[PDB]
């Protein structure tokens, strides 16, 4: 028994067998306002009735910009081996080493309360709580961006999302909005098809890959640097819905990837993801046809097969 | 003529014009600067981060309710001068015209979620008026859940998702909502309407609206009257069926939306009714209920709707987060002429909206923004703020003052026009954390709402009942939820607890009755109009099947209706493809002449569509309620799912035969003959 | 004519108008209601709410730094067409006029503190021009603290009060502030400039402005120069002493920035003049230090001012907090002809102030505030956010687009005018956080600056320097400061030291030398006029004293004086009592005919003012370097206190003879034969 949510116990508070208190301590019944007669107003010295409404009325924090729609769990990351060849970081630095995580995965133009069955590329967020600080790999399951420039942002963002006249439609983009920005920005072709794809209507979260989708460098205590990109690769394989079908499950249950996530990890049957990586040689960066710091590209593992460091 | 004239002048125009940072001054903001061809970018780079931040922040906190919910402009025309019933200036004169604006919602999801998911919806019009902005926040059903403010917290919490995993999404099918259902026996009511066609109505036009809460009409001399707030819909009211509304949820979420939109975009904009019940202030108790209880709604046959005028929504808005998203309606939006009641629920909702602004917009001046803005003119002695927009002349910002001369001045009954509590008005007795004992009859109300409604109706919220309740995973609070329902009906118990597989509990003649009112039924009455409503012409682009078909559609377009004619691709006359469309976008569907190729055969099977997508398209209609028709040879694709002719909202023949029936059958909207009732 | 005219759309007048909310309506807000009398609150009085909570939520926060300020609309005209060294609309004309808004502040006190707090001090200006809004925020002392942004926060925290107690108050007077001194020895320049007259300026119309940073100047064709900012103040500078400025800080915390409001209100607008110091770009690290370093200044020996303009304050806000405290500098609000430079100190200043504003503002939306907004237009694709004032009409919110035809269009150097980084400029070399070895001269500069003051202003810095490290309660801190200051003069070291009762260290010659530069002394020049300049005429309500100091004022007021004739109590003439009364306030002292009275005798105690109240005014007058004066018989208050009308700055005699002598005075301004200086 680890337990990842070992260090959340000292702030989980337990109101069972215990009175009713305000937010500022001592014991109250908050069922029923304060009037002046029988039939009478309520009353503006009512403290127990402004204090409970303020924190309902308060409960309300935004949403997410993007990826609104997601869901998360608790877990462990442990390494493979010793990888001070390649990398100095810790959570690599030991076989069997073990780093509790967090991960999100959610979709990219939906909000809080949209479907998880809509066409959309899927994220792929997971934190590792490491000894020498948090690292996190921000990534989706399809290895390529819309964009090359991440000036470009909200341009792409505002296009796929509804239209600013009367907010239609909810994660979709089958507008034309959207498809204006991908015939006028060409670099969007590339992940367009990957949204047609079977990436684009999962069966599961935990029935996707996951990618780091940018390059990054691996140093070591010595300083030497090679080119990476991180891969997630499910141990339960990759599985993805029919358009039709989605569209249906879109009504049916909305909650529908976010419930699966929960029913198998509460069922003892936890999902598990290997990470594995691509290692280029600084010199190699242009080698293969195209800038590794492109984001619209991916690298074939003809050109670079991937190897594990844990799971 | 235009409700948004007041708006002109913030609106800006971007096009023919460079683009700009913030603080002014032309840019170009689609590269990064970097130092060197492929190298980092520079935190110099002002235009970027100016760029990114404003997207950074993009987002404010939804609605802590109604979150998902649209909105339009429109014209508020009073019918008469009402000074002999209220003061108030937006009915004080006949002809007298309000801007208004309306925003409709359903109240548990998120900003995201479904318009066609059951719930109750909302209903809030602003009266833009000379003496001050008059909110009438009010839902499509006439009662509520609970009768006091303090437990709004509890009630929401339980219908919204568990807070374990925030599942499920816009929906009371789970135990939490259905625990509280059993347990606070108030919810009951409100929770009959839920599962009627009123948690899922056809469209924001076809709902009527009501204020719930009994509020009071002060005329100058001061005299009161009881009032209740009714709006009633120019177009009538219909509903969808719960497998219907399922399938619109993933196929379209905007639908009510969109419909909207399309209404007011298509010159047919919608129009309501503004009337009200008046009750002598003796007879608060006469009823057999307290008039302080928002459980209870006033039947008709005691008190009958007067209208006083019309409200008609003729414009959209520019921006849906300037305008809809960040509107903020109050219950404590009132001007002279109105005033509250001692009624327990609305006197916390007068503290809640106020407070949830701070919120929403990170500030105490959100009614400077354009769309909470007056038109009467704002003058105080209010400084300050977060956001604040204006500068302020009179630096002598107290009262009383020597030094402004009396100004802003102080105004009441007598001068000045000022708002005043009506001045009969008492309190007497002892403080009390209590609800009065005239509040204790929660299941009366209820069997009254079912008494009154079609017998396929009465199906259709048992149908729900069953529907809901099966989603709770405790055995003990289908249990509660059973004896709750006997206290009501023993029919009803008896029938859900079917399908929940129980026992029925034995009868409960305390509460029973065979009363009956008018006005709370959908179905057993015909539209007003069939103007907008939709029909979807299946056809295909082989043969003369589209020419056909295109005579067709502008017949029936002549008559009011939109129609849309799909094939298996995007042909001259083509609006939508198979792949595009489903049943739920149609309120009737009619398959053209030679379009049977695609009910059987090759024609059924195309890379251009999923498989059998036409057969679903009259299967879904058909069974869900809808006219259904074929033209000339047509009629083999009704009996390829086994549709006779002879039967009800069913039409085959010519298509002058065709029309004729359907546009009738469209009045009719929905054939509950095809829905199986219990005992059948 | 009227830099404010933008702002006239958004000003309110509640003259001659009823009470509303802020949502509209005609209200009494100064009774609660009650039930039943002398009953409790009710809380659907939503008269009382609303007024409360805008009261409530009145506060935003203050400045992370510069907190302590006050501000004024202005207008600058330009002397020419200066398309030879910039690009810069507002610099591109002869006599073009530009709006502009100014804000002086202190850097280390809160909302509170005072203004004649030893502090450096904030002139940050706000160019409105047609290309955008363009920013130069600077202090009046062209050196800083640090040389890199990132030690930004320690520097501050240090300055600042302790954690622990919040002790002390605008103060640099503690260990935690001499400890960074000393140890970030890159301080020590600024903090020479902060002991000097600097430190305690008259006024905010009595002290230059510096952008401190190197920056460029572009041509349309894109060809650059180096350039230094500079304001010269057409006032003169003009500075206090520190014991005059403690009294003050008590007398009178609102010093300064009355000072700028009674200057404009009474015609007087300060002016300042714009000057510039051009350098080629390959003459970077000519001048003895590189240019990039924020810790240096150039001296006009190697290249002098060459102005370009005149900018002058004439207006003052209506409201101070919607003009003056929300207004946003950052040195990020940049100009097509303007771009920075590799200054590690500037670069992190444009991330932290377009940062900061998220926090004062909370939202992304400040440059839509009024005292924000361009005159020149905003264009783009930035949508939503909080507080949005605005609608867009453009519903297709993105750049690389068909449907909005290509706009907002994308602006650069040869089209749409757009802002362009300088074309020659490069990136060479590894990726490295450290610092360049010409960064690492700390001492050779303060000694410049020391060396290039007056006899008395070096004495003033070393007074200064032995009043604030005597209230370090560590030795060690004490020693490693005298350490420091002995690197730049082992005089210096010497003289300070004995205030700390420690050890002059040893003579350290490295960075010792004898060079002299201009313009950084206060004293040694005299004031351009004695304009608005203030004198306090000390009379008595009692004979023919106050007549005759009446008749001294009407005299002075035409030479542009401000005169405050001063009493026992408020007779005819009256402006100010004794008990109402300090030298402070004043520039210059001059006592009245038949005044004697009050200097000596039963007159020195009445009940009407602290006792020996007008013997300290002249006494702490005369002491603080003013000129004092008396006329004829009022000789007898000036022996008093031992003053003899034969000292310089002293004048008595006739009223005309005083009068041409107390204005003579008050060029000079301060008489520092009256201050001992070390070793004597
Ligand atoms: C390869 C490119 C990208 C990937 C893999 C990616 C992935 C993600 C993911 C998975 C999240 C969800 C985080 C969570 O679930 O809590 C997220 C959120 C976000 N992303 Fe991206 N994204 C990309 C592009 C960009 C770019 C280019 C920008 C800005 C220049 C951006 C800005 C944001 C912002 C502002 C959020 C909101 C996070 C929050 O509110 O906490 N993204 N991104
Ligand atoms: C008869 C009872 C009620 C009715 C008819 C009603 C109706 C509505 C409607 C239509 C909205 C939509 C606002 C919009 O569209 O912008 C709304 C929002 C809201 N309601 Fe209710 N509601 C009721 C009960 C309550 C109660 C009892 C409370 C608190 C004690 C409450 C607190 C709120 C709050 C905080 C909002 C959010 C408004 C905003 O964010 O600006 N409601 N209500
Ligand atoms: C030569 C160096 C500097 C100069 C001349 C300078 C000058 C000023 C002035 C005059 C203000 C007053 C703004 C106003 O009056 O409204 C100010 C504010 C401010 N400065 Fe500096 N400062 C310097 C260094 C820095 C650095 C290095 C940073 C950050 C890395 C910084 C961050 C800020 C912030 C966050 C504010 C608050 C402005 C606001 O809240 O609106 N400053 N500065």
């Amino acid at each position: 028994e680890v337990d990842a949510r070992q260090r959340l116990k000292e702030v989980e508070v337990d109101d069972n067998g215990q009175f009713m208190t305000t937010d500022f301590g001592g014991n109250i019944e908050e069922q029923f306002s304060l009037k002046a007669g029988g039939r009478g107003s309520t009353l503006l010295e009512d403290f127990i009735f402004r204090q409970k409404l303020q924190h309902f009325d308060h409960e309300r924090i935004p949403e997410r910009v993007v990826h609104a729609r997601g869901a998360g769990a608790h877990g462990i990351f442990t390494s493979y081996g010793d990888w001070s060849n390649i990398t100095a970081a810790s959570f690599l630095g030991a076989k069997d080493k073990q780093t509790p995580v967090f991960v999100r995965f959610s979709t990219v133009a939906g909000s809080r309360g949209s479907a998880d069955t809509a066409r959309d590329v899927h994220g792929f967020a997971t934190r590792f709580y490491t000894d020498e600080g948090n690292f996190d790999i921000v990534g989706n399951n399809i290895p390529v961006f819309f964009i090359q420039d991440a000036i470009r942002f909200p341009d792409l963002i505002h296009s796929v999302k509804p239209s600013p006249d009367n907010e239609v439609p909810q994660a979709a983009t089958a507008h034309d909005s959207a498809w204006d920005f991908f015939s006028s920005q060409p670099s969007a072709l590339h992940t367009l098809f990957w949204a047609m794809s079977g990436n684009g209507i999962p069966r599961s979260y935990r029935h996707m890959d996951g990618f780091g989708i940018h390059t990054f460098r691996l140093v070591t205590e010595d300083g030497k640097s090679k080119l990476v990109k991180w891969h997630w690769k499910t141990k339960q394989g990759k599985a993805a819905l029919v358009w039709e079908e989605a569209q249906v499950l879109a009504g049916k249950n909305a909650d529908f990837h976010r419930q699966d996530l929960w029913d198998a990890i509460e069922s003892g049957n936890a999902p598990s993801w290997e990470l594995a990586v691509q290692l280029i040689d600084e010199d190699k960066a242009q080698a293969y046809g195209f800038d590794l710091l492109d984001p619209t590209k991916f690298l074939p593992e003809e050109f670079a097969p991937l190897q594990v460091l844990g799971e | 003529v235009d409700a948004r004239q007041r708006l002109k002048e913030v609106e800006v125009d971007d096009n023919g014009q460079f683009m700009t940072t913030d603080f002014g001054g032309n840019i170009e903001e689609q590269f990064s600067l970097k130092a060197g061809g492929r190298g980092s970018t520079l935190l110099e780079d002002f235009i970027f981060r100016q760029k990114l931040q404003h997207f950074d922040h993009e987002r404010i906190p939804e609605r802590v309710v109604h979150a998902r919910g649209a909105g339009a402009h429109g014209i508020f025309t009073s019918y008469g001068d009402w000074s002999n019933i209220t003061a108030a200036s937006f009915l004080g004169a006949k002809d007298k015209q309000t801007p208004v604006f309306v925003r409709f919602s359903t109240v548990a999801g998120s900003r995201g979620s479904a318009d066609t998911a059951r719930d109750v919806h909302g209903f809030a019009t602003r009266f833009y008026t000379d003496e001050g902005n008059f909110d009438i926040v009010g839902n499509n059903i006439p009662v509520f859940f609970i009768q006091d403010a303090i437990r709004f917290p509890d009630l929401i919490h339980s219908v919204k998702p568990s807070p374990d995993n925030e599942v499920p999404q816009a929906a009371t099918a789970h135990d939490s909502a259905w625990d509280f259902f059993s347990s606070q026996p108030s919810a009951l009511h409100t929770l009959f309407w839920a599962m009627s066609g009123n948690g899922i109505p056809r469209s924001y036009r076809h709902m009527d609206g009501f204020g719930i809460h009994t509020f009071r009409l002060v005329t100058e001399d001061g005299k009161s009257k009881l009032v209740k707030w009714h709006w009633k819909t120019k177009q009538g009211k219909a509903a969808l069926v719960w497998e219907e509304a399922q399938v619109l949820a993933g196929k379209n979420a905007d639908f009510h939306r969109q419909d909207l939109w399309d209404a007011i975009e298509s010159g047919n904009a919608p129009s309501w009714e503004l009337a009200v019940q008046l009750i002598d202030e003796d007879k608060a108790q006469a009823y057999g209920f307290d008039l302080l209880d928002p459980t209870k709604f006033l039947p008709e046959e005691f008190a009958p709707l007067q209208v006083l005028g019309e409200m008609t929504l003729n414009r959209n808005p520019m921006n849906y987060f300037a305008e809809t998203e960040q509107i903020s309606f109050q219950p404590g939006h009132i001007v002279r002429g109105v005033d509250f009641t001692e009624d327990p629920l609305l006197q916390g909702r007068l503290y809640s909206y106020l407070d949830t602004q701070l919120n929403r917009h990170r500030g105490p001046n959100f009614e400077q923004l354009p769309i909470n803005r007056p038109v009467s003119g704002v003058h105080n002695n209010h400084r300050d703020g977060q956001g604040q927009a204006w500068i302020h002349k009179n630096i002598h910002h107290y009262s009383p003052s020597y030094l402004n001369k009396g100004y802003p001045a102080q105004a009441n009954q007598t001068v000045g026009r000022g708002f005043f509590t009506t001045p009969g008005r008492t309190a007497s007795g002892v403080l009390n954390r209590e609800l009065s004992a005239t509040f204790d009859d929660h299941y009366t109300q209820p069997r009254l709402f079912f008494n009154s409604l079609t017998p396929v109706e009465q199906q259709f919220v048992i149908n729900a009942i069953r529907f809901e309740a099966s989603h709770v995973t405790n055995e003990q609070v289908k249990k509660n939820v059973l004896e709750q329902l006997n206290k009501i009906s023993n029919d009803v118990a008896k029938r859900v607890a079917v399908a929940l597989g129980l026992e029925a509990p034995q009868p409960d003649p305390t509460y029973y009755h065979n009363n009956v009112t008018r006005g709370v039924s959908i179905f057993n009455e015909s539209l007003p109009t069939i103007a907008t409503l939709r029909v979807g012409v299946l056809s295909t682009t082989k043969g003369g099947s589209l020419d056909k078909a295109k005579a067709l559609k502008e017949q029936l377009e002549k008559d009011g209706l939109k129609v849309t004619v799909i094939a298996e691709y995007l042909a001259s006359g083509v609006d939508q493809t198979y792949s595009a469309a489903d049943a739920t976008a149609f309120d009737a569907v009619v398959v053209a002449e030679g379009a049977e190729r695609v009910f059987s055969g090759k024609g059924a099977m195309s890379p251009l569509f999923p498989a059998g997508r036409p057969s679903q398209i009259l299967t879904d209609g058909y069974r869900w309620g809808k006219p259904v028709a074929a033209v000339g040879s047509a009629k083999k694709a009704l009996q390829s799912i086994g549709v006779e002719e002879k039967e009800a909202g069913v039409y085959a023949g010519a298509q002058d035969e065709v029309i004729k029936g359907v546009e009738e059958g469209l009045k009719v909207f929905k054939f509950l003959e095809r829905f199986a009732v219990d005992g059948d």
